């Protein structure tokens, strides 16, 4: 029940290869290696070259509706898409890559500090703010 | 007054424009259909041909009156034939009809003026050949020659538009929402410019245009309708919308009230 | 082979209207539609297409 | 007709009326007793 | 008093038969002979009209000059069977099988050929 | 017996007997039985561009899809026997065709002329109507908008002979011939 | 010929109820109600205004088949709440809804010259 | 002539005059219905019956032994749709992702963890169209420029039975080697997959009677420049042909070894008419829009190609019978319509047209192309058979 | 002509596809299954039943 990542990026570019309402975006890390490859809803959340947005992963907080209204709200954020994981590549050296697919929205991550963070499982919320 | 709610625009004797908001989409297309198909109106059902010198065959003809439209204005304080407790058909359930055609005026016309009502109307608004026609005998049955006869007797019943399209009162309905595509519940075909080769609606005009400055709003949904209820006559146009509202209102009843004959055993 | 009572696509009436359509054209000369009130097409297409044939028909003996 | 059948059927047939341009039609039809002749050739124009 | 008879009379048209053809040369349209239409590219004589190539049933199908050719040919014998009218004395018809379309209707486009099929009257 | 049996699979109302001579002074009788026949869920149709097609079910208004203005399909063919078929006049015979239906002129399809695609669409966009024919339609089960626009026009339509109920046929154990003792040939001897 | 006779779109035969209740073994506190003799008009219509009782953890709908006018509607809500009830009630709102409408259309009518 | 022209089927009576198959055991008998008619024989025996049931029933023939891949796939409507429900900017909200998952029988009664919940909760067709794929089915693609992470969101990946990436269409579902068919076929059975067909149907076929679909000339139409771009690369390739014809009409030009000066000429005149239509018709292809309703059914791979488009917004083409342009039926010419000796191909019948926009020649030489067609379909028909016949006794 | 094939319970008409048709099913008009028929022998498990179909 813990998070898995946090770190905050910069939109590089912002990509519509023929989708009316979906991006593939892409931003490197400002801490250190770790790049970013994800595909995005540009109709439910915006975005333009030149973000400050925080990305994290995790799992925790059938599927019920709403009614959580008055329960827990891991949703501090604006943007929560879930999905799986696929791929666990090694791009060279000793940095890893793992490749994440949400129902039909494909992302990438790379860098090598979730040595002991980020699992080869399902499980996977992302979440986005500011 | 309270919950969903009216607005009527222009409206006549054979129309009804309106604005419908405050409801879900799902319940306003409910009522939509309702009209088109399930209001008890009164048509010709059996025709009892003894003499036919017309040009036409029995049947084509039988088939043009069970389209002429009846008056259907008590129509429901009468009773289905299959409900009534006599064998065939009665005033009760029934109303009955004469039709007499001699050719004599050396191409003689027969209206649906032409039609009797033999049978005891027993004081009620029914049966009665809706003519709007500007003369005065309003769709024309069938023409004839020089001694060319033609003797039937129809008898109306009730019915809806399910069992035949010769009943429901509807005859086409205009129904449209949210003419700026808001909710995006459609994608534009165009060649270069969807917006300046795709005609604009009239109704655009009793809500606020997009303006581009505003993101994709999601959370909102589908309300208010702009319609249009025309009558065929039967029915005036005012109560083939009540009747309708109220029809469907019957059947949610029923699947209440079957529900109840189902919890004491 | 006559008019057809109420327009197959819709529902709208239509019978009555034939003679009025056949004499706005007649005498009036002239759009005859639009004013007998015969507004979308599928109505439309009721009349202006009519080919009135018992007319020959009737010009048969007995 | 007699011990004669070493003739051509199809010559007069049963004039058709199922439509009006049916009738036509029939009417002006051409037969050829029997990969070439089956063309549309220039000729035909 | 100025028939088809005269207009050969007076020799202003000549009946070709397949061989005399052969020898002469035809032009197409009369007059002539927009990026929308499609790009057209010693004369004896000139076409009375391109669209009399057709017979019967051709004459019908609109557009013929817009389908695949091996299509109207499938049309060109579907009319054939479809329904109308046959004659109007069909009453007093005693024939095995007809069929009568209870409410015709002329197309609402059509061929000016058409005009000469009395289709308007029987379609 | 040498009397005359109604076909098996037939029925109707009779039309019209008359009797008469013959050559041979002999009684000469025909029999005419009459019948409408009714468009049923099987009955073959077609257009005038080998679009034949044959009925698969039947919808009412309800359950039909729409436009805004109320117009309702008679009839509901698939886009996929657009494609392959190539016949595009079909295409356009129902644009003009829906600019006829407009504007009471008739509609010239006839051949080789001077008509166009571009032209008639300007045609219909004097009505009203989008230039390309194209029509927004609500779903008839939820009233909700189709994602998508329709190629929603008049076209002309001739319903062509072969009604099922001419064929459907099915046999267990019927007459059997004689030489042979097998079945015998044909659904009307069955 | 094979075709039934129209009035079976609405008219219940020999011993059937318009409503048949059925559990549901998939997964807890879930039913399935075969309604008899309806469609899309009422279906949709009930299965619309449960998705208005937050309380109602599912509610779908469908028609079998169309030659057959029947459907079937598949409920499932909270803990020890009958979705039975939530039929009820949901369908109750529904009346309501209409009853106000029916009115507001009729002040609304008088009010008008032509 | 097949061994799948007759197979076993459950029994299901209807009302109305018609016996009512499946979409998808279409191909196998070749039937459609424009007014075919099918035959229907009754076993008698307790044996008779299920000798029938467990060899000739539809589920066992799904996997054809002549090609050794299936030979059953989903057609038309629910293929084309499937499609589209797949793409990345497909989404689903609630009231719908509840009533498709209705629709499948074999529903678990288990909606799956929304695709989004940040605003609004959707779903993809992808994870829903999902739904239908039993567990462990394992499907692995790559087509052009595919990489796990299909930019184009090209090829397929399905692990555990859940569509991870890429479109669904022909080429994922069709009655193909790889086919998701071919394999839930092999790794589940007859009975598993078969089902498959139907909710894979359910699904898809509900939801495009949703979002609609259509085709009208708008789909056949190139773009104002184009249908110019074009117009003058049959111009130039028509003088790339006067300039060819009049260096063969000075004798400046050498025979080809094995080929007569003649039989030379033609076989450039050929080769340029040919490449000049060739992208006559590119130009539109590459001119129509990921909207272009037509080029939707042909990427869904539901019906018609490349070439269909063309003759229809671009360039008919070149007519053709005996494999030589139009002949000189008349004395040195094509039609009297034309002035003797004239090689050019506005004689030899080439229509420059679109069907959208054929000339008299064209349309003709075009008919006398077809007919030629029209000719051994209506003659290879029995000729083919008896040589089948033989092969048999 | 006789006996390397003969014309032998059977029907046929015309065909138009369902898509609420199982794959392997096949929908059979009414008036045809209440004309072909199938011999199945009394037994102490459908004898129930076949005296009701036979009723
Ligand atoms: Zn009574
Ligand atoms: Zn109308």
């Amino acid at each position: 029940s813990s998070a898995l990542f946090d770190d905050i990026f910069t939109v590089q570019t912002v990509d519509n290869g023929r989708y009316n309402k979906v991006s593939r975006i892409i931003g490197i890390s400002t801490t250190n290696a770790i790049k970013l490859t994800l595909d995005i809803n540009n109709e439910m959340f915006p975005v333009s070259q030149d973000d400050s947005l925080t990305v994290t992963l995790a799992n925790s907080l059938s599927w019920r509706p709403p009614k959580p209204t008055d329960k827990s709200l891991a949703d501090d954020y604006d943007y929560v898409m879930f999905g799986t994981v696929y791929k666990f590549e090694e791009g060279d050296e000793d940095k890893i890559k793992v490749y994440v697919s949400f129902g039909g929205l494909l992302m990438c991550l790379e860098g090598g500090y979730k040595s002991l963070a980020s699992l080869k499982q399902d499980n996977l919320y992302i979440l986005i703010r500011r | 007054s309270k919950e969903p709610k009216v607005n009527i625009i222009n409206a006549q004797d054979d129309e009804v424009e309106l604005m419908l908001s405050d409801v879900n989409l799902s319940l306003a297309n409910s009522l939509r259909r309702t009209m088109l198909a399930e209001v008890p109106t009164l048509a010709i059902d059996l025709v009892e041909i003894k003499m036919n010198t017309s040009v036409l065959a029995d049947e084509f003809i039988s088939h043009r009156l069970g389209l002429i439209p009846l008056v259907s204005e008590d129509v429901e304080e009468m009773k289905y034939s299959r409900d009534c407790t006599c064998e065939d058909y009665c005033d009760e359930c029934s109303v009955v009809l004469e039709l007499s055609a001699r050719h004599e005026g050396e191409t003689t016309d027969v209206y649906s003026s032409s039609l009797i009502k033999v049978s005891g109307p027993g004081n009620l608004n029914v049966g009665e050949p809706v003519r709007r026609d500007d003369y005065d005998q309003g769709i024309l049955l069938c023409k004839l020659r020089n001694h060319q006869e033609l003797n039937i007797r129809c008898i109306a019943k009730k019915g809806i538009a399910k069992e035949h399209a010769k009943w429901s009162p509807c005859s086409a309905i205009a129904f449209e929402y949210d003419p700026h595509n808001k909710l995006k519940h459609t994608d534009f075909w165009f060649e270069v410019d969807a917006k300046k080769e795709w005609p604009d609606s009239k109704y655009a005009t009793w809500e606020e245009p997009p303006k581009p400055g505003e993101v994709f709003d999601y959370k909102a949904k589908p309300n208010r309708f702009y319609m249009t209820v025309e009558t065929t006559g039967s029915l005036k146009a005012n109560q083939v919308f009540s009747r309708g509202i109220k029809t469907l209102q019957e059947k949610l009843a029923n699947v209440l009230f079957e529900l109840e004959n189902s919890r004491p055993a | 082979m006559i008019i057809p009572v109420r327009c197959f696509s819709c529902g709208k009436v239509v019978g009555d209207k034939w003679d009025a359509y056949l004499r706005l054209l007649e005498e009036g000369k002239q759009d005859a539609l639009d004013e007998l009130k015969l507004k979308r097409y599928c109505c439309r297409r009721m009349v202006l297409t009519h080919v009135d044939l018992i007319e020959k028909f009737l010009r048969y003996n007995p | 007709q007699k011990k004669a059948m070493s003739s051509r059927a199809g010559v007069s047939q049963v004039l058709n009326r199922y439509t009006y341009s049916s009738t036509l039609s029939h009417l002006r039809r051409t037969n050829t007793p029997i990969a070439k002749p089956r063309q549309l050739h220039n000729t035909h124009w | 008093v100025y028939g088809w008879s005269s207009l050969v009379t007076s020799g202003v048209i000549e009946y070709v038969d397949g061989e005399e053809e052969e020898t002469i040369m035809i032009a197409m349209t009369p007059e002539d002979l927009d990026t929308a239409k499609r790009i057209k590219p010693t004369f004896t004589h000139c076409e009375i009209h391109p669209s009399m190539i057709l017979g019967v049933a051709a004459s019908i199908i609109p557009f013929p000059d817009h389908n695949q050719s091996p299509r109207n040919t499938y049309q060109s014998a579907m009319g054939k069977q479809a329904m109308g009218v046959f004659l109007t004395n069909y009453n007093v018809r005693m024939d095995t099988m007809a069929n009568i379309l209870y409410y015709p209707q002329k197309p609402l486009a059509k061929t000016q050929a058409m005009e000469y099929l009395k289709f308007r009257e029987l379609p | 017996d040498a009397s005359t049996p109604l076909r098996s699979t037939e029925n109707g109302i009779v039309d019209q007997v008359l009797l008469t001579t013959n050559q041979e002074g002999l009684k000469f009788v025909k029999v005419r039985m009459r019948t409408t026949k009714v468009p049923q869920i099987g009955d073959k149709f077609a257009s005038r561009h080998g679009q034949k097609g044959t009925i698969g079910v039947t919808y009412r208004h309800e359950d039909m899809p729409f436009s805004a203005e109320g117009i309702v399909p008679d009839l509901i063919i698939n886009p996929h026997a657009i494609p392959s078929r190539m016949t595009v006049a079909h295409l356009i015979e129902c644009l003009l065709s829906k600019v006829g239906s407009i504007r009471g002129y008739e509609g010239d399809a006839t051949p080789f002329t001077d008509l166009t695609v571009d032209a008639v669409s300007n045609l219909l966009r004097d009505n009203g109507y989008q230039s390309r024919g194209f029509e927004v339609m609500y779903n008839g089960h939820t009233g909700k908008k189709l994602m998508a626009q329709v190629f929603f026009g008049p076209t002309y339509y001739q319903r062509l002979r072969h009604m099922v109920d001419d064929k459907i046929h099915a046999r267990a154990r019927g007459p059997v011939q004689v030489l042979t003792r097998q079945p015998v040939e044909g659904r009307s001897r069955d | 010929m094979n075709a039934p006779d129209r009035f079976e779109l609405f008219i219940l035969p020999d011993d059937v109820p318009k409503l048949k209740i059925t559990p549901d073994s998939r997964v807890p506190n879930c039913i399935i109600i075969k309604f008899e003799r309806e469609d899309h008009t009422l279906a949709n219509l009930l299965r619309e205004e449960l998705a208005l009782y937050p309380d109602v953890t599912f509610v779908a709908y469908k028609v079998e088949h169309p030659l057959f006018a029947n459907f079937v509607m598949r409920l499932q809500t909270e803990e020890g709440t009958r979705p039975k009830q939530a039929l009820e009630r949901a369908c109750a709102s529904i009346i309501n809804k209409l009853k106000t409408l029916d009115h507001k259309f009729n002040e609304e009518w008088n009010i008008k010259n032509f | 002539l097949h061994k799948m022209s007759m197979m076993a089927h459950r029994v299901k009576v209807m009302p109305y005059s018609t016996f009512r198959l499946n979409l998808s055991v279409t191909s196998p008998y070749n039937a459609d219905f424009d007014g075919d008619e099918m035959n229907l024989h009754v076993p008698q025996s307790e044996e008779t019956r299920a000798e029938l049931s467990q060899l000739c029933a539809v589920p066992l023939q799904i996997v054809s032994p002549q090609s050794n891949k299936p030979v059953m796939g989903i057609v038309q409507d629910t293929l084309c749709g499937v499609r589209k429900m797949t793409l990345r900017d497909t989404f689903i909200e609630y009231e719908q992702v509840m009533n498709m998952l209705f629709w499948v029988p074999s529903w678990d009664g288990v909606v799956p963890q929304p695709a989004i919940l940040k605003p609004k909760p959707l779903w993809t067709g992808k994870q829903l169209l999902s739904i239908a794929i039993p567990s462990g089915i394992h499907l692995q693609r790559t087509d052009g420029g595919n990489s796990l992470l299909s930019p184009k969101d090209n090829g397929m990946l399905i692990v555990d039975g859940k569509v991870m990436f890429g479109v669904v269409d022909k080429k994922t579902v069709g009655s193909g080697g790889g086919g998701l068919i071919h394999t839930v076929m092999r790794e589940k059975g007859p009975k598993i997959c078969a089902e498959l067909f139907g909710n894979i149907q359910k699904v898809v076929n509900y939801w495009l009677l949703h979002n609609g679909f259509s085709i009208g000339i708008g789909d056949a139409i190139a773009d104002a420049s184009t249908m110019k771009e074009i117009t003058h690369a049959i111009s130039s390739a028509k003088e790339q042909v006067q300039e060819i014809i009049y260096k063969a009409q000075h004798n400046e030009l050498e025979l080809k070894p094995g080929m007569t000066l003649r039989e030379s000429f033609e076989g450039e005149v050929s080769r340029t008419l040919n490449d000049a239509r060739d992208s006559a018709g590119r130009s539109a292809e590459m001119n129509l829009k990921d909207l272009n309703n037509v080029k939707q059914m042909v990427s869904a791979g539901s019906k018609g190609s490349f070439i269909n488009i063309a003759q229809m917004s671009a360039c008919v083409g070149q007519q053709m019978v005996e494999g030589k342009r139009i002949a000189f039926g008349f004395a040195d010419r094509s039609l009297p319509h034309f002035t003797k000796d004239d090689f050019s191909p506005e004689s030899k019948g080439f229509v420059e047209n679109s069907y959208l926009r054929l000339t008299p020649q064209e349309f003709f030489f075009h008919a006398m192309a077809g007919r030629e067609g029209l000719i051994d379909t209506a003659v290879k028909t029995a000729e083919t058979g008896y040589i089948q016949r033989r092969l048999v006794k | 002509g006789n006996l390397m094939g003969k014309r032998v319970f059977s029907a046929r008409t015309v065909i138009s596809g369902d898509p609420n048709l199982e794959l392997d099913q096949v929908g059979v008009p009414i008036s045809i299954a209440k004309t072909l028929s199938y011999p199945e022998t009394v037994t102490q498990y459908n004898i129930h039943r076949l005296t009701e179909y036979v009723r």
